[PDB]
């Protein structure tokens, strides 16, 4: 129960920080972050229910992979928005660690762990893309 | 050693996947199975060496996930409590999936005694899922061919 509580709390922190950071990005990245928040809500629903409630699907992971591929062609906190995204990335890494702990303890959350790894990669890429576009 | 048991189960799963590939009649399924055999070599190297050598990358997991998404789109709604069998291709794929589940159990047992990268277990889970999808695709295509006549 303790790993479940810690993972859900870390995911709540991650989605709160993403909700804070989405007000500094453009409309496209704001919509991407809102979809990410919805996916985090699904992951929290699955983890808090110990897998009884269905969580995210592989389609969301494919969506994250497509975003990573699209943005991969293009000190933390080069800009303020980049700093917000870097903070979100660190919290996403911590949430990934917590979900990995949950998966070992209960066997639920493989797709969630994959999604969180891809999410940390995407947050890093989005911060770098914001820095590049603002510099350009 | 638990790693020895994991490696033996990997070899058995590789044999079963090779048999299913021989029985398979579709290019995409056979390409997936051959890539899975190569990734099983990679995963065995990752487990045996503890990560010093080649390791299971996120790219392989993402490839499995993309193939699973495409096959889910092709299949449509999936019914619960599927009886394994139907055709020799689907039966071999179900046997390979059962061996893959056994490999997942062996990896979970071994991780409690030694350090194993999480990507290994993630890939094993995705491999079981993709083998289930392969079996469903084989059954669906066989049924379509039978309905053609």
């Amino acid at each position: 129960d303790d790993p479940i509580i810690e993972a859900n709390g870390t995911l709540d922190e991650l989605t709160s920080f993403i909700g804070e950071a989405k007000h500094y990005v453009d409309e496209e990245m704001k919509g991407i972050l809102e979809e990410i928040q919805n996916d985090i809500y699904k992951i929290m629903g699955e983890i808090g229910s110990k897998g009884k409630i269905e969580g995210i699907s592989e389609e969301r992971i494919k969506w994250l992979a497509g975003l990573i591929e699209r943005y991969s062609e293009m000190l933390p906190g080069g800009t303020l928005e980049s700093a917000k995204l870097d903070v979100c990335r660190t919290i996403a890494r911590r949430a990934e660690r917590k979900v990995a702990t949950v998966l070992r303890e209960f066997g639920i959350g493989t797709l969630a762990a994959i999604y969180l790894a891809l999410l940390s990669r995407l947050l890093f890429l989005l911060a770098r893309v914001i820095e590049i576009e603002k510099n350009k | 050693s638990p790693v020895v048991e994991v490696q033996g189960t990997i070899d058995e799963l590789n044999s079963f996947i090779g048999y299913a590939l021989v029985l398979s009649r579709w290019d995409d399924i056979r390409n997936d199975l051959f890539r899975i055999q190569n990734d099983l070599f990679v995963l065995g190297e990752d487990v045996s060496t503890g990560g010093k050598g080649r390791t299971v990358t996120m790219d392989m997991i993402i490839y499995l996930i993309k193939r699973s998404v495409e096959m889910k789109a092709e299949i449509g709604k999936i019914e619960l409590f599927v009886v394994p069998g139907g055709s020799v291709e689907s039966a071999s794929l179900h046997m390979a999936r059962a061996v893959s589940r056994r490999l997942e159990r062996r990896i979970k047992a071994a991780s409690e005694l030694t350090e194993i990268n999480a990507n290994v277990l993630l890939y094993a889970n995705m491999l079981s899922n993709i083998l289930f999808m392969h079996a469903l695709i084989s059954n669906k295509r066989k049924e379509e061919l039978d309905k053609k006549l």
